[PDB]
RNA sequence: GAAAACCCGCUGUUACCCGUACCGUAAACCGACACAGGUGGUUGGGUUGAGUAUACUAAGGCGCUCG
RNA sequence: UGUAGGUAUAAGUAACGAUAAAGGGGGCGAGAACCCCCCUCGCCGAAAGACCAAGGAUUCCUGAUCAACGCUAAUCGGAUCAGGGUUAGUCGGGGCCUAAGGAUAAGCCGAAUGGCGAUCCGAUGGAAGAACCGGUUAAUAUUCCGGUACUGAUA
RNA sequence: UAAGGGCAGACGGUGGAUGCCUAGGCUCUCGGAGGCGAAGAAGGACGUGAUAAGCUGCGAAAAGCUGCGGGAAUCGGCACAUACGAAUUGAUCCGCAGAUAUCCGAAUGGGGCAACCCGUCAGGCCCCUGACACAUGAAUUUUCAUGAGCGAACGCGGGGAACUGAAACAUCUCAUUACCCGUAGGAGAAGAAAACAAGUGAUUCCCUCAGUAGUGGCGAGCGAACGGGGAUUAGCCCAAACCGGCUUUGAGUCGGGGUAAUAGCUUCGUAGAUAUAGGAGAACCUACUGGAAAGUAUGGCCGAAGAGCAUGAAAGCUGCGUAUCCGACAUAUCCCUGAGUAGCGCGGGACACGAAUCCUGUGUGAAUGGCGGGGCCCAUCCCGUAAGGCUAAAUACUCCCGAGAGACCGAUAGUGAACCAGU
């Protein structure tokens, strides 16, 4: 149970493929990693468990959004 | 007794005639195992009248 | 009525030739001594010393039918010897 | 199922060793629908001596279906209907002869 | 010479017994499919 | 060359529950058997002996379920 | 070298499971090498005697029965049927405590099912408060009976 | 002389073949119903009878208790039984509604080797008892509803083989199968065009198109869609622009419920019926054979009834029934336009397709008539309007209930199980 809290990415299972064209199951793994945030809005630390995309739409539309938007989507719980 | 009689009662006096009746056959069933009774079914009877003083006392109560 | 019937045996007819204080009863098995005393007091009206108990599981037996045989068993039960105050009988 | 006969009836024997002979229902057997009418179907029992032994005469049941009821008017053995002459009350009338069966 | 059974009341409780297949999912799963097949004996606690 | 509970200084009335039979170096347990096997602990008299070895023998138990 | 059931052949043959061993007199009985009583003989005797535990589960005692079971017969039996039999304040166990280990809390890990993770559970260990001499059953006895005691609560 | 032996016949023994029989199976059709459970389930333990209970039923009120409706003489369950009682003042039995319902089990006061051990708090009895409460997680505000577990098949989703085929084998196949896991409902899923096509117009299912177009160590193999004919038919609701009210925050930015209105082109200024008990329900004599007629032969009768089962042999007229008609006290059912988006690079996947469409692990990233699609890429043309949601019908299945059927089996057959069988 891994999954990015902001956009709600998991593992993905796939295949590795040889110039021979054998194909052997494997996983794409999630960039994922823990980081702590200063919330502006409520003027506290929180510590999340995203990925770099999650980061990416952090940066780009403020953290407070991004957590209601999660919540609202179900990821952060 | 019967149905008619024990429902034709007044919930204190039908206790005590439960509580009576229990004990009664309480020494019906020992007495019954050292002599063979002439006529068992009044264990059955004694039984099944101590089983209506219940239900009746059950539909009392409960409206 | 934990009390389910008297013993009447050879072993009871002796004790109570000898002491004439002391009956058995074959009651249900999960009735300790102080329920069995009382229960005694309440249906015959004495007073009672000390009691005494052992369990019996039941005997196992051959129920036999027409075509062959099964396997049954009788109840279990518990002995209560009991000894009243001495002066009084049952 | 309520039965076309009963006890304390007079039936007749319609079929068997004992056709043409009439007699009083004893007893019915109603789970093997068999009945027993006084004096007909006499067997031989052999008892051992227990509560002199011997050999007992005794009844052995008929089955109902042959037996009928006798006509209170003749004495034909008929067959039977149910009607509400008695008040409304369902009774057991005669088929030949149109009377009441008491 | 010792044989394989060597018995013991507290061990087969403690290996075969109700409790013991009711703990994990994969011994629900063997109670489920004996329920099902419908043996008269479901454990090893049944039998005396 | 365990731990923790625990334990130190800081005159009547009563007495609850379960086991208790029987086999258990075995004909009753584990070996498909009334199977020459296996099964943890205690006790184990007298004479002889260093001995709980050996031989004989009390108490006790057996003569091994075809002649 | 097919399957189930039944029946043959080898054949009245192999074998009847430790070479510790038996003889006689009475009894009961339709029937006795084998059952019961007595005398004599032999075997074990740091056991093949007496106890605790595990395991078994009525095999224990008594009366009937000898069909099947017992490697022979059986009047006998750990066999069939019925009846009877195990008695605790002080014996043993449990109630109390913890070990290995196990299940979990706060937390951690992880497609799912789940895996870890210090308080609880868990004896094979620690604590247990407290007697006896005599009798007594066909079968129980430190448990039942009589004497001498002890120990813990409660008013 | 036959000790013994051979062959045949007769009669026996053993064994249980065959023939005949059976409600025990098998496969289906039609109609319902599609769950049970913290108000304590499925499945068990222990009890319960006049006499031991092996099944059955029931639960300390224990082969059972109460009321209403039906009905009329026996009844007190079964494994070949006697006793003793109940019952026309209406037992037993059937339909509907109630009462009681021990212990374990999700098990839920704490533990535990299932059916046991040990507790706390409030009362009541009186060291011991019977009756309360005392789990955990999620909405929720400590009051409240909901959930946990089990269980046929059908649905959706997350993981996911190998033997095998290719006459070896690695791409490929077996197969998005087996299996494991999660989770619904009476069905589920899908569904109202950024669609197909070169005019049609949402989904789903059937017949064709067609073993075609394609795809493929172009091998083994895999394998559509458009169109046509049918079953069924159904379309709607938000976000914003905008109009008002409130709280908070720095005339103004948010967050709330209300209005306004959403597009191939807009907007804004039924109660009777049915079901679950029941009531009536036609018509036969004589002789023969026989242990016994229902058989045979005469002679009659009914038929909206000549289905069947039973009865001492094969019955329209012996019994239960059948055709037909009647019947329910309850209880159920019926100006604005969706952003980490479209698109793009790298690595992969699903699509019939083994690299146009659709998906995304990683890194990037617009437009507001624009944008997307028509099998690589550009231009013209045509079609449509993504990044919000809901939706019946036609379709799949049978643990169960009811009514039926078979050129299906008849005891080594048919289910493993016709009986004591998952014994
Ligand atoms: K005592
Ligand atoms: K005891
Ligand atoms: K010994
Ligand atoms: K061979
Ligand atoms: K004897
Ligand atoms: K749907
Ligand atoms: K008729
Ligand atoms: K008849
Ligand atoms: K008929
Ligand atoms: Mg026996
Ligand atoms: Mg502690
Ligand atoms: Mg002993
Ligand atoms: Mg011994
Ligand atoms: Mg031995
Ligand atoms: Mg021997
Ligand atoms: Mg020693
Ligand atoms: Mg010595
Ligand atoms: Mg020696
Ligand atoms: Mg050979
Ligand atoms: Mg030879
Ligand atoms: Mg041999
Ligand atoms: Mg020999
Ligand atoms: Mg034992
Ligand atoms: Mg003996
Ligand atoms: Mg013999
Ligand atoms: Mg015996
Ligand atoms: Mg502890
Ligand atoms: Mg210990
Ligand atoms: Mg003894
Ligand atoms: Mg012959
Ligand atoms: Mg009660
Ligand atoms: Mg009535
Ligand atoms: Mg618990
Ligand atoms: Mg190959
Ligand atoms: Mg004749
Ligand atoms: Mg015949
Ligand atoms: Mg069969
Ligand atoms: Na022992
Ligand atoms: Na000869
Ligand atoms: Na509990
Ligand atoms: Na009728």
């Amino acid at each position: 149970s891994k999954i990015c809290q902001i956009t709600g990415k998991k593992a993905m299972v796939g295949n590795n493929v040889s110039h021979s064209k054998r194909r052997t199951k494997r996983v794409f793994d999630v960039n994922l990693f823990r980081k702590k945030f200063y919330w502006v809005e409520q003027d506290c630390w929180v510590v999340l468990r995203i990925s770099a995309a999650g980061l990416r739409l952090i940066n780009k539309i403020g953290l407070d959004a991004a957590i209601k938007r999660a919540a609202e989507k179900g990821f952060l719980n | 007794m019967k149905i008619a009689e024990i429902k034709e009662l007044a919930t204190k006096e039908l206790q005590e005639r439960l509580d009576a009746e229990v004990a009664a056959y309480d020494q019906m069933r020992i007495n019954h195992a050292v002599s063979p009774l002439d006529s068992p079914a009044k264990l059955k009877h004694q039984r099944r009248m101590i089983a209506q003083m219940k239900t009746v006392l059950r539909q009392r109560e409960l409206n | 009525g934990i009390i389910i019937k008297p013993i009447i045996s050879e072993k009871m007819t002796a004790v109570t030739e000898k002491m004439s204080e002391r009956y058995g009863f074959r009651v249900s098995p999960n009735a300790n001594k102080i329920e069995i005393k009382k229960a005694v007091e309440a249906m015959y009206n004495v007073k009672v010393e000390d009691v005494n108990t052992m369990r019996y599981d039941g005997k196992r037996k051959n129920r036999y039918t027409k075509s062959g045989l099964i396997r049954g068993k009788e109840a279990s039960f518990k002995k209560a010897i009991v000894t009243l105050k001495k002066g009084e009988t049952i | 199922s309520k039965l076309h006969i009963k006890k304390g009836d007079t039936v007749m024997v319609i079929s068997g060793e004992d056709k043409g002979h009439s007699g009083r229902v004893l007893e019915v057997l109603v789970k093997e629908q068999r009945a027993i009418v006084e004096g007909l179907n006499m067997i031989k029992k052999h008892a051992k001596p227990s509560a002199q032994g011997g050999i007992i005469s005794k009844e052995a049941p008929i089955h109902i279906s042959n037996l009928n009821v006798v006509d209170p008017k003749t004495g034909k053995a008929t067959r039977i209907g149910r009607r509400l002459n008695e008040n409304g009350k369902l009774v057991r009338y005669a088929k030949k002869s149109g009377e009441e069966i008491k | 010479m010792k044989r394989t059974y060597q018995p013991s009341n507290r061990k087969r409780l403690n290996k075969h017994g109700f409790r013991s297949r009711m703990a994990t999912a994969n011994g629900r799963r063997v109670l489920a499919a004996r329920r099902a097949k419908g043996r008269a004996k479901l454990t090893v606690s049944d039998e005396f």
